[PDB]
This record gives structure tokens, C-alpha cells and sequence, in this order.
RNA sequence: CCUGAAGCAACCCUAGGUCUUCCCUUUGAUGUGAGCUAAUAAGGAGUAACCGAUUC
């Protein structure tokens, strides 16, 4: 529980992987390596209803618990790696992306550098749903 | 009922002598409990650092991958692994009404390291051009791509890895290709999109500690 | 945060669901040049004063 | 008295509206200096004609409410006269100055409302106009004194004196400041 | 303001964003070491003066002493006794609300030993009052025009020096502190009192603080005069129109147009510890008549209320001041110059020979 | 819940409070005195009319709805 | 008609104590207890419950 960095100026950086699907949100802090995990609070751990796992609210709760949990270990600032589902599926991030990123900045952390890391394929395998799509 | 972060030593990370800001940050490890060792489990971690943070303050769109190939003592020693342009940059460059020319060469340094370099270049629209398009014919494209490969090979092949990174810290290769292809078709947004690492020589320490000052 | 005075310079358009908020261009009495857009309840006139609790946030123009 | 027009027996001059914002929509000084709260009106003729009604008359208008007391301005004028006597006793200030201070301290700065990206809905925070500030300031401390007096020995004149003293202070004891702070809190909670 | 010679060495540069971010808490109370001069009683009966019942603005011959830190005999005495930073209200008002600065201004720092004499250049345009500085467009007129920045500033300065004396019952027994005015019937109503500020980081500050007059109710007055010359072009609303429905609007509009002047005047009063700052609404006869003036109205504001109203931060004012006194109590002796970039928003600091 | 039982006539110690206290108050009204002594408005009025005719409190205004007195001046 | 009462730092006058402290007693402050009020505080929470697509 002791990052031996200087009390005055030294910022200890983590990196927060915000995987935001359209029916879940993840907020997951790691080393600059990306190997050693510190926190992972999902949208679904906080709220107990299936329809609001992908909420701005649930993502706001998740980022708040992550912010509080990582402040104790002594992670001061965070780099950001945002992503939607990707592959064959959507490449627009979920509605929890904005509220989560906002929430762990309202909660007194520092924001380093942000970038999209969605798995964008060269050209991909056949997408789920028939030739005639998802008819409803 | 075991606090899992009680047994965690923090380790300072060090970048090689080629960059201005030496230390990248800190790294977590588990205390040597049993047979598996802290330093051995810590050896071979890939750190993706933006060149803005790696230097003092510059371009933030070029990133360098660095491998902790050895640990001396409370200090991870990273070494040049690879390079990649950011998604935002690559997506911003690729726009409609022009020709995108892509090359890749599999070239080896004087020491063991064998890289794969990917070059990219987009056909520039002239200052008095009224034609919307500004496309390159197929033979003009592959004459450009042949010249891309010829420079990319020459620049790396003849000198060692310390000097090829010193060339990738600016974009001397991309500026050289861009000026070279002015006669065939004027390109503008020319970079070495990506550098990959395929083979390393069998690990040395004296060769690492020359790169670490 | 210190409470700051924004002065209405030109009333632009009416907004809200039931046409209830006047959206107005304000010119800051504090800084010489900074002019932002704010949604305002009640009746507002061209050339009077507002007391903003924050002098950074801005309302979405339509 | 061809020079000064003492409101019953209260001085016009030497009352200052400190706040620059509420200064135009508060009429107490130099031309709105009149002897009685009572007058003809014609302040509902055009849009911002209302701003020129002496604040004492605005208070006298707002006071007469809850059905059984619609259009008893003579009874309301005697309530305001008795309240100004009682304010002067307990405070020792100019009762017009205490009223002006209570108007400033009671008026909210921010309120919550329903806005757009029309499709669904959203309750965001917005500003209140300097007229809306003074309009709601008067209404709040009038209804505060009203509901306080209902089923009580403390007479309407005493309840008004209580509200205007405690609101001019900024107590959070007057219904005016209590409710102001509730609206500004909700306005913050969803901004 | 000044033509900068090739012998003048730039040492330090500070821009307005960096100066805006500064703060200092812990600034202690000002201690009246000396109170000098004699101040008249104010006629509260010039406030039965509105848009309908105005007054003639008359020329009053009373002698104003524009004596700087260099020529101050009490500061010259106090120099050796205690204090290492000596200033006037106009000078520190400039540095404090420097953030709003539009035009080129200058301050001569004179570090003789372990001292800062924040001095002003006599026979330079420092004691002019600027006009419509911070408008959408400042007056873009030529020196031969009557609506020029020079000619508007000239008459604005005159009417302020007129108004301060004219409103005053200036031949009824004066309030005397201890001494007569240290500069000399002929004189003008003004009182100079010196104050010590112990300033956290290890600086003692002795500034000369000026009250304009006394009013009863006793009470001390800082008094200034707001000018309205040709509103329709000037990029402001008319004063004579009604001013009574729109007083708050006529005020806030003339404030933005004179952002730095009203900021210097208000921090001037906060410095002196005046409990009330009054004003004087002066306009022309016809919109292009430089000679005539008529006093429309006056409004009174407690400077503490006014400064939080208009905009100021004591922490900013004292935070910028600690920075500049620290810079020039750090670097070497001789004559300096805090000059603001004529066209851009940044203050510069040159080191100069012993002459200019 | 709660109920109010005021006095129809003075207790000895309540009248001792009234004879000592109510000429110290800045505002003297039958409603104020009614709350401050646990006494019916009828008793309050009758007591304050004693206090006035006695010549101890300075009346400011009388009205069927509102009768206001104050403590008499000092010098 | 009588109610408190024993030493006053030291010299002269003066009144046989012509005298002002134990404390009776009232006004001004500070701290605790209790009431009304803060307040519907805030938080719990825009959570739980209930309703939502679909059939004309």
C-alpha cells in the first residue's frame, strides 16, 4: 500500500481500460505494462437489474469505486484506453463511456492521454444475423 | 481473508539513453514467495509509452513499445521493442479523393534485430489544382512503393538499432521518402506507420548497459 | 466557487419543452472579451444582469 | 412637505440596493417615493411595466391571497403599516432597508427545469431572471408569514415582521431562505 | 507609452493567463503608521441630482500634487526607520488589477540596497484616466480629433479633478488627522496616510493611501467621476435617455467599457481602507462639445461589496503583488521597468542604465 | 398529540414574571405576552392595559386587530 | 420601626468609627443543559416497487 513516489509533485500513473458495450460497462485500472490489475468494477457489480448494466448511472458508480480503490494503493493519475465491442459488431462506444470517464475526473483523479483501442479488423469473419438482418 | 496487495513491491522503470525523460513510471510485482521469482515474472513486460511523455513534450501520436529485458535491482531496464502511430492519427490521415500507397520491408540491423517496417503515403493535391480527384495511376503507385522499400531498407540495413530509433524519434525516413517521390507523384502525409520486432539476438547485458548509458 | 456577474447583451431565441427558457448571449462583466450562451427562466430583457453560480459551464445552442 | 415624501413616517433617501443585478427591479428611491402602498396600477398593461411598482405595493398586492382575502388592499395596507412599526422596534433600522435586504437574500440564483434533445426528456439547471428573482422573493416571504400565522396567536403583522427580519438576516429560519436553499440545492444536484 | 532603447535588457516575461492563476492567503491588516492632510465635509445634497434636476460642472482651481515615491518626504524618512517596499495607491492598483490591462503602461522599480521603490515616471501619462479601453473597439481616432483617446482621457482627468472638489462643501471646517499635507486656502481636499502590511514570504510593505473627503452619518470617501462622451459610437447606451429604469444597465455597460479604470479605482479604496467609494455621472452638453459638462447623478458602493460584485480577488491582487516584489527583491540593483506589451497581453521587465 | 392550556388568571410567580419581565421586552403585544407567560389573549390585553395606565410601558399604536407597546425609554 | 458586619497596606486631618469587604440585590459577556428551530436537513436515492416492446 506504499508507492514510494514523492508527496509534493510526483504523479503515479495507472491506465484505465473502459470497455463500454451497449449492455455492460467495465472500468479496469492496471500497470503501464497492462499486466498487473489494480481495480475492476463493472456496471453490473454495482446495480442489481439486468436492463441498467449499460447505464450512465451504473458506469458513474463503477468509476467512483475504482477511483476510491486506486487512491488507497497510490495511483494519482490515469491514461485512458476507451473501446466499443468491435470485430464484426458496433464501433460506437456504449452510453456508459462518457459518464465513467467524467465520474473518475469528478472524483479527483488526473487524466493523462486518451485513445480508442477498438478491435478494428482488416476484413473480418461473417457477422451474426441472417442475410436479411435483425427484423423487429 | 488475505489482503492481496500487502505482498506487492513497486519497481521504477528506466527507458534507454536515446530518450530525454529516462524513467517511464512504476511497476507492481509479488514478493518471492515459493519457487517463482519477482524479477523473473517481471522480465518481459511490454510498456506502450507516447513519445510526448517519453521525451519532455512533442508529438503525442507516435508510441514506442519497450520490453523489460533485465532487472538490475529495484530498477526495470526497458529496451526498444516496436513502434505504432495512434488510431486518431491514422484515421484522420486516410480521407477520400486521393491514392493511399502502402509498403512493408523485412530488413535486419547490423546487430541481430530483424524488423518489419510499414510505410504509408497519400497523393497531394496541387496548389492551383481545380480537378477534385488527384489520383495516381497503378504504375506510378508501384514506382512510389518500390522507392519506399528501397529507402526503408537502406536506412536500417547499414547501421545498428541505437541509430534506427534515433531516426524514428523524428521521422527522417518519412521526410526522405516524401522528398524522393516528388518526381513520380507529390505525396504529403508520409510516415513509417508501424515498426514490428520479429527476431532478437540471444540476450547480452554489456550491449544493454551501453544503451542504458 | 466565487459567484460572478454575466450581462445580457443580445436575447437570441426561446427554448425548453413548453417554450419556458429564454436562451440569451451573455457578455462577462469580469473578463473583457468572453461571451457565452445560457438558458434563463422567467422574463429577461436586452441589457440587464445575471448572477451565475459558475462562470465556465455553457448551455447547448439550437 | 415639498422636498421629502416620508412613507407614512419612514424616510425615502439613505436606502441603498447593494446588489447591482436586482437594482432596476426594486422601486424604493427618489421617484417611486410615495406616501401609501395603495395606488391605481396599470402595471399589467405591458410586459416590464410591473418593475416600476413600489416594492411596498408589490408586497401589499402579493399579501392578499387564499380566496377569502382576494381584493382587501385596505386590510393589507394596515398589516404592512403595523409590520413596519414592529420591524423598527425589534431591529432599529429603516424598515424599507430591511425589506430591500430580505428581497435580495430570498431571491434564488439557479432553478431546475425540463429541456430537450426533444425525444426522451431531461431535467437540467438554468438561471432565474432578475425580475423572476424579485417576483419569487416577494411570493416566498409572503406565503412564509401567511402559513406561519394560520391557527396561531402570533398575528399576521408579527409573522410578517418575523419573516422580513430573519430573511433580511439570511437566517435559514424564515420559510423564504429555507425554500431558496432547497431549490438552489436541487438545481445543483442535477447540473 | 515609451520607445524602448537598444541598451535595455529583457530579464523576466509574465503573460496574463500565468498572472491570473496566482494566489496569496495570510495577508495581514494594514496598520496606520501615519495619518496626514486635511479632508472637507461632503454635501449629501448633490444626490437630489437626477436626469431631470442636474448641476453645472464648474472649473475649481485647487492644486493637485502628483508626487511619486522618489519625492515623498515621509517615505524618505520612513525608508531608514522600517519598510523595504514603498509605493503609491495608483501604482499598486495598476500591478494588482494588471489582468484587465489593455494599453501600454510602465512602472520604474528602483532597488537601492535591500529595498523596492515602486516609483512612477513624472512627466509621463500615468495620472491620465483612460476611456472606453476595454470596448468591442477602443476609439480608433487621430490626435487632432476631439473624440481621440488622448483628448477624451485629457477631459476625463479634468472633470474627475473638478468633480471631487465641486460636490464638496470645500470652505467649511476640515477634519485634520495629525499633520498638514507634507507637500505644502490654495490647496485641494486630500489626506495621505501610510500603512504597514506584513506579507508572508518575508516582506514588509509601506504604501501611501489617499482618502478624497469625509462624510457624516463620520465616514471616509474615495471619490471618482465616470465620463460619457458620445455613447452611440462609443459602443455604450445613452445616459440622458432615462437612466432611472436602466441604472443597473447604464452601470454594468460603462463597467465593461472601463474594465481596468473601475478596477484600479476600487482596489485604490480597498488599499486605503475607505468604507465607501462614491461616483459622479458626468456627460457633455452636446455630443461633440469638449468644453461644457453637466452632472446627471451619483451612486455610492462599499468597495468590499463592489469588488466582489464587479470582479476582483484579494488573493489574486496580493498573489500578483507578492510575485513581482519577490522577482525584483531577487534580481539586482539600479533602475528597472515593468512595461506591458503595447499590442499583446503580456507584461515584460527590462534592466536599464542609470539615466532614463 | 400536543395541546395548549393557558391561564385564565395569573399564578403568583407568573404575575411576578409579568411585573418584572414584560417591561424589559422591545416589542410588547398581547400575542407575544400570551406565548411568553402561558396566558389567554384576554388576560394578556387586561394585564398590558394595567401596565400602561400604571404608566410603565410606552404605547406606539392601538387598533382593534393590533395593539403594540414598547419598554419605556431610559433617559 | 430596623436589616450585614469585621478588618482597613502606612503617616496627618476629620467624624466615635463619616467605613466599605465578606455578599443580599439589578443591569453587560462567556461555556454547558433544555425548548422551538434548523428540516422533509443532508445521506439512504432518482435506489426499491409499479409501468414499459407486442397484438387495432
Amino acid at each position: 500500500s506504499l508507492g514510494p513516489q514523492v508527496a509534493e509533485g510526483e504523479n503515479v500513473f495507472g491506465v484505465c481500460h473502459i470497455f463500454a458495450s451497449f449492455n455492460d460497462t467495465f472500468v479496469h485500472v492496471t500497470d503501464l505494462s497492462g499486466k498487473e490489475t489494480i481495480c475492476r468494477v463493472t456496471g453490473g457489480m454495482k446495480v442489481k437489474a439486468d436492463r441498467d448494466e449499460s447505464s450512465p448511472y451504473a458506469a458513474m458508480l463503477a468509476a467512483q469505486d475504482v477511483a476510491q480503490r486506486c487512491k488507497e494503493l497510490g495511483i494519482t493519475a490515469l491514461h485512458i484506453k476507451l473501446r466499443a465491442t468491435g470485430g464484426n459488431r458496433t464501433k460506437t462506444p456504449g452510453p456508459g463511456a462518457q459518464s465513467a470517464l467524467r465520474a473518475l475526473a469528478r472524483s479527483g483523479m488526473k487524466i493523462g492521454r486518451i485513445e480508442d483501442v477498438t478491435p478494428i479488423p482488416s476484413d473480418s469473419t461473417r457477422r451474426k444475423g441472417g442475410r436479411r438482418g435483425r427484423r423487429l | 481473508v488475505v489482503d492481496p496487495f500487502s505482498k506487492k513491491d513497486w519497481y521504477d522503470v528506466k527507458a534507454p539513453a536515446m530518450f530525454n525523460i529516462r524513467n517511464i513510471g512504476k511497476t507492481l510485482v509479488t514478493r518471492t514467495q515459493g519457487t517463482k521469482i519477482a524479477s523473473d515474472g517481471l522480465k518481459g513486460r511490454v510498456f506502450e509509452v507516447s513519445l510526448a511523455d517519453l521525451q519532455n513534450d512533442e508529438v503525442a501520436f507516435r508510441k514506442f513499445k519497450l520490453i523489460t529485458e533485465d532487472v538490475q535491482g529495484k530498477n526495470c531496464l526497458t529496451n526498444f521493442h516496436g513502434m505504432d502511430l495512434t488510431r486518431d492519427k491514422m484515421c484522420s490521415m486516410v480521407k477520400k479523393w486521393q491514392t493511399m500507397i502502402e509498403a512493408h520491408v523485412d530488413v535486419k540491423t547490423t546487430d541481430g534485430y530483424l524488423l518489419r517496417l510499414f510505410c504509408v503515403g497519400f497523393t497531394k493535391k496541387r496548389n492551383n489544382q481545380i480537378r477534385k480527384t488527384s489520383y495516381a495511376q497503378h504504375q506510378q503507385v508501384r514506382q512510389i512503393r518500390k522507392k519506399m522499400m528501397e529507402i526503408m531498407t537502406r536506412e536500417v540495413q547499414t547501421n545498428d538499432l541505437k541509430e534506427v530509433v534515433n531516426k524514428l524519434i523524428p521521422d527522417s525516413i518519412g521526410k526522405d521518402i516524401e522528398k524522393a517521390c516528388q518526381s513520380i507523384y507529390p505525396l504529403h502525409d508520409v510516415f513509417v506507420r508501424k515498426v514490428k520486432m520479429l527476431k532478437k539476438p540471444k540476450f547480452e547485458l554489456g550491449k544493454l548497459m551501453e544503451l542504458h548509458g | 466557487q466565487p459567484i460572478k456577474l454575466a450581462r445580457v447583451t443580445k436575447v437570441l431565441g426561446r427554448t425548453g419543452s413548453q417554450g419556458q427558457c429564454t436562451q440569451v448571449r451573455v457578455e462577462f462583466m469580469d473578463d473583457t472579451s468572453r461571451s457565452i450562451i445560457r438558458n434563463v427562466k422567467g422574463p429577461v430583457r436586452e441589457g440587464d444582469v445575471l448572477t451565475l453560480l459558475e462562470s465556465e459551464r455553457e448551455a447547448r445552442r439550437l | 412637505t415639498p422636498d421629502i415624501k416620508l412613507f407614512g413616517k419612514w424616510s425615502t433617501d439613505d436606502v441603498q440596493i447593494n446588489d447591482i443585478s436586482l437594482q432596476d427591479y426594486i422601486a424604493v428611491k427618489e421617484k417611486y417615493a410615495k406616501y401609501l402602498p395603495h395606488s391605481a396600477g396599470r402595471y399589467a398593461a405591458k410586459r416590464f411595466r410591473k418593475a416600476q411598482c413600489p416594492i411596498v405595493e408589490r408586497l401589499t398586492n402579493s399579501m392578499m391571497m387564499h380566496g377569502r382575502n382576494n381584493g382587501k388592499k385596505l386590510m393589507t395596507v394596515r398589516i404592512v403599516k403595523h409590520a413596519f412599526e414592529i420591524i423598527h422596534l425589534l431591529t432599529g433600522e429603516n424598515p424599507l432597508q430591511v425589506l430591500v435586504n430580505a428581497i435580495i437574500n430570498s431571491g434564488p440564483r439557479e432553478d431546475s427545469t425540463r429541456i430537450g434533445r426533444a425525444g426522451t426528456v431531461r431535467r437540467q439547471a438554468v438561471d432565474v431572471s432578475p425580475l423572476r428573482r424579485v417576483n419569487q422573493a416577494i411570493w416566498l416571504l409572503c406565503t412564509g408569514a401567511r402559513e406561519a400565522a394560520f391557527r396561531n396567536i402570533k398575528t399576521i403583522a408579527e409573522c410578517l415582521a418575523d419573516e422580513l427580519i430573519n430573511a433580511a438576516k439570511g437566517s435559514s429560519n424564515s420559510y423564504a431562505i429555507k425554500k431558496k436553499d432547497e431549490l438552489e440545492r436541487v438545481a445543483k444536484s442535477n447540473r | 507609452s515609451v520607445t524602448v532603447r537598444p541598451d535595455w535588457v529583457t530579464i523576466e516575461e509574465m503573460d496574463f493567463p500565468r498572472l491570473s492563476k496566482l494566489t496569496l492567503p495570510g495577508v495581514k491588516e494594514g496598520e496606520d503608521v501615519l495619518c496626514c492632510g486635511a479632508v472637507e465635509y461632503y454635501d449629501k445634497s448633490y444626490d437630489r441630482v437626477n436626469v431631470k434636476n442636474e448641476k453645472p460642472l464648474q472649473r475649481i482651481d485647487r492644486i493637485f500634487h502628483t508626487v511619486t515615491t522618489t519625492d515623498d518626504p515621509v517615505i524618505r524618512k520612513l525608508s531608514k526607520t522600517e519598510g523595504n517596499v514603498y509605493a503609491t495607491d495608483a501604482i499598486l492598483a495598476t500591478i494588482m488589477c494588471c489582468t484587465r490591462s489593455n494599453y501600454s503602461w510602465d512602472i520604474v522599480i528602483e532597488k537601492i540596497g535591500n529595498k523596492l521603490f515602486f516609483d512612477k515616471r513624472d512627466n509621463t501619462e500615468f495620472d491620465l484616466l483612460t476611456v472606453n479601453e476595454t470596448s468591442v473597439e477602443p476609439p480608433q481616432d487621430d490626435g487632432n480629433s476631439l473624440n481621440s483617446p488622448r483628448n477624451l482621457a485629457l477631459e476625463a482627468t479634468f472633470i474627475n479633478h473638478n468633480f471631487s472638489q465641486q460636490v464638496l462643501k470645500s470652505n467649511e471646517p476640515r477634519y485634520k488627522f495629525d499633520e498638514p499635507n507634507p507637500f505644502i486656502g490654495e490647496v485641494a481636499s486630500v489626506a495621505y496616510r501610510y500603512r504597514k502590511w506584513d506579507l508572508n514570504n518575508g516582506i514588509t510593505l509601506i504604501a501611501r493611501c489617499e482618502h478624497d473627503a469625509v462624510m457624516q452619518g463620520t465616514q471616509f470617501l474615495t471619490i471618482k467621476a465616470l465620463n460619457e462622451w458620445d455613447s452611440k459610437l462609443a459602443n455604450g447606451v445613452e445616459w440622458r435617455r432615462k437612466l432611472d429604469t436602466q441604472r443597473g444597465a447604464v452601470l454594468a455597460n460603462e463597467l465593461r467599457n472601463n474594465a481596468c479604470k473601475l478596477a484600479k479605482w476600487t482596489v485604490q479604496a480597498l488599499l486605503a481602507g475607505s468604507d465607501q467609494l462614491k461616483f459622479g455621472y458626468v456627460s457633455r452638453a452636446s455630443v461633440r462639445d469638449s468644453s461644457k459638462h453637466v452632472i446627471l447623478e451619483t451612486q455610492q458602493y462599499k468597495p468590499n461589496e463592489f469588488a466582489t460584485q464587479i470582479n476582483l480577488n484579494m488573493d489574486n491582487a496580493w498573489g500578483i503583488l507578492r510575485c513581482i516584489i519577490d522577482i525584483c527583491m531577487n534580481q539586482k540593483d539600479g533602475k528597472y521597468l515593468i512595461m506591458k506589451d503595447p499590442n499583446k497581453p503580456m507584461i515584460r521587465l527590462y534592466d536599464i542604465p542609470d539615466n532614463t | 398529540r400536543d395541546k395548549l392550556n393557558n391561564l385564565v388568571l395569573f399564578d403568583k410567580a407568573t404575575y411576578d414574571k409579568l411585573c418584572k419581565e414584560v417591561p424589559n421586552y422591545k416589542l410588547i403585544t398581547p400575542a407575544v405576552v400570551s406565548e411568553r407567560l402561558k396566558i389567554r389573549g384576554s388576560l394578556a390585553r387586561a394585564a398590558l392595559q394595567e401596565l400602561l395606565s400604571k404608566g410603565l410601558i410606552k404605547l406606539v399604536s392601538k387598533h382593534r386587530a393590533q395593539v403594540i407597546y414598547t419598554r419605556n425609554t431610559k433617559g
